[PDB]
């Protein structure tokens, strides 16, 4: 059922099916022979047309009603930045430590596109509710790095104040001895310790967010679910659905599903299971 | 040529750099002059042949006119080709001007990239991540736009050149 | 009429001079075309126009050979009918 192509092979499918863009997280080239005869041996292109089943999947990515995205990392998540001087402009490379997962649906059809290295893999996927989406993400993350939920209590802090305070804290390497501003907002000693570790020296990170499409427009989720593994526990940061409030949470199975629900409930056009 | 192979920093910089169309405009004036002078040449040649005929009517000169017929025709075809060159150079200059105009300015690309880096610098808690992806979509839209601007430029220039057919060698007379 | 051939030879060489002169006068302008920008479309255009000017110059050189031989033929024609009286 599943298919695996590189970035150039993916561009050929775009040409063969006249698809312009797909999710930017896949980092392909827009569309405005020897590489073919490879996809013929794998049964992707029969005669000179894309297989009916694979064509269908690619058309979901070509025009989804919804994209739900997960950026995973081993170590600190870099959000696509490679530090290398000779990196060309608009490089299609992704850092060696990143796995990108786009879950797209058009109508009732849920498709997955996973980019790792230079390889994009396409396949059908089973998605029903926020739980099943949380599951897929946690499975993906656990595969990189196992960790238990930090020993902390959920707390809600004002988003603006927490960013300002986290930006100073960053300047001192997120040192727990400089955690006093966060302590004064009423965040636990234990939370400040665990969060400092997750921010200063993570073993694995995950950002989850989404996008929704209407007639003549698009819009991102107002909230992002972020997971980080440091010394003494996985922690879950996400914005409550509303200025704004950040939830800081132990990454329990439950609160992780709550956070995914919040991401999905912060899309601009409402109901996300059924939308078109 | 698929210029979408290349990022918008490449397609935009390439169109903004270089000397401009002055040298093509000057060549167009030069080709106009040739059109003018070679039409005069053609007209003088017809008059010379006709007045030779009028001065000495009879078989010898008629056979001379016959042996000149290929060259007279060639000369007419030359003049028709000459009168197309100025036109098509100006069509190409326009094509260049519209490509220059429609291409995405560099500042817009650099700002996208600079804005994106600021969000990343401030993304410890991960809450800018979707805005970061919107900016990547915007960059990809610049890539796309430049791609289609260069496609249309290629096709305009291509059509113009296709109307400038090759010079044929003159036939002899006797 | 012999003299008519002689007259024509002179006029044909005068027409030849004009073709040669116009070619030369503007050759520096037709062959100095630069690409207006650094892209490959601009370069393909400029390169075509330069080559097109060069081929036009070969062509006029050829046509000036053809005209000179016409003038020579008219002259030699005139010296036959004049040296037959």
């Amino acid at each position: 059922t599943d298919i695996t192509v590189n970035v150039d092979g993916f561009w050929m499918l775009q040409a063969l099916l006249d698809i312009r863009h797909v999710a930017p997280e896949l980092r392909c080239r827009p569309y405005v022979h020897p590489g073919m005869a490879v996809m013929r041996e794998q049964g992707i292109v029969v005669n000179d047309a894309v297989n009916e089943q694979v064509a269908a999947r690619m058309k979901v990515l070509a025009a989804p009603d919804l994209e739900v995205v997960a950026l995973l990392s081993r170590g600190k998540l870099l959000y696509g930045v490679i530090d290398d001087e000779n990196q060309p402009p608009g490089s299609r490379d992704i850092p060696d430590n990143e796995f990108r997962v786009v879950l797209a649906r058009r109508g009732q059809h849920w498709v997955s596109a996973v980019r790792v290295g230079n390889d994009i893999t396409v396949d059908d996927v089973t998605v029903s509710d926020s739980a099943s989406i949380a599951a897929l993400v946690m499975d993906g993350l656990e595969s990189i790095h196992h960790a238990d939920p930090a020993a902390i209590n959920a707390v809600n802090v004002p988003m603006e104040e927490m960013l300002e305070a986290t930006k100073s804290w960053q300047e001192s390497g997120f040192n727990v001895f400089s955690g006093g501003d966060l302590r004064r907002m009423g965040i636990s000693a234990a939370t400040v310790a665990a969060l400092g570790q997750a921010l200063s020296d993570p073993a694995a990170e995950v950002a989850v967010y989404a996008r929704q499409y209407r007639d003549d427009a698009k819009g991102p989720s107002a909230s992002v679910l972020s997971l980080k593994d440091g010394s003494g526990g996985r922690i879950a940061l996400y914005q409550q659905a509303r200025e704004a409030w950040l939830a800081i949470c132990p990454a329990t199975p439950q609160l992780v599903q709550v956070g995914v629900k919040t991401v999905l409930d912060t899309l601009p056009y409402g109901e996300w299971k059924t939308h078109s | 040529m698929h210029f979408e192979a290349y990022p918008p920093e490449v397609n935009s910089a390439n169109i903004y750099a270089g000397p401009g169309p002055d040298s093509m405009l000057a060549a167009a004036r030069a080709w106009r002059s040739l059109d003018v002078e070679m039409t005069a040449v053609q007209r003088s040649f017809n008059r010379t042949l006709l007045s030779l005929m009028d001065a000495w009517a009879g078989p010898v000169v008629m056979q001379l006119m016959e042996a000149a017929k290929p060259f007279v025709r060639w000369l007419t075809d030359l003049c028709v080709q000459l009168s197309e060159v100025e036109r098509q150079i100006h069509e190409i200059v326009r094509a260049y001007e519209w490509a220059h105009h429609d291409m995405v300015p560099l500042a817009q690309i650099y700002n996208n990239r600079a804005e994106r880096q600021i969000l990343i610098d401030n993304n410890a808690l991960g809450q800018f991540t979707a805005q970061i992806a919107d900016l990547d979509q915007e960059y990809d839209d610049f890539w796309d736009e430049d791609g289609e601007v260069m496609r249309d430029y290629r096709l305009r220039v291509s059509d113009a050149l296709s109307k400038l057919t090759p010079w044929k060698a003159p036939p002899p007379i006797a | 009429n012999p003299e008519a051939l002689t007259v024509a030879a002179t006029e044909v060489r005068r027409i030849r001079d004009r073709a040669i002169q116009s070619d030369a006068q503007v050759a520096p302008m037709t062959t100095a075309v630069r690409p207006p920008a650094a892209d490959l479309v601009s370069e393909k255009a400029a390169t075509f126009l330069v080559e097109y000017a060069r081929k036009y110059r070969q062509t006029i050189a050829a046509a000036a050979v053809v005209l000179e031989e016409f003038a020579h033929a008219l002259t030699t024609g005139a010296d036959k009918y004049a040296t037959a009286e």
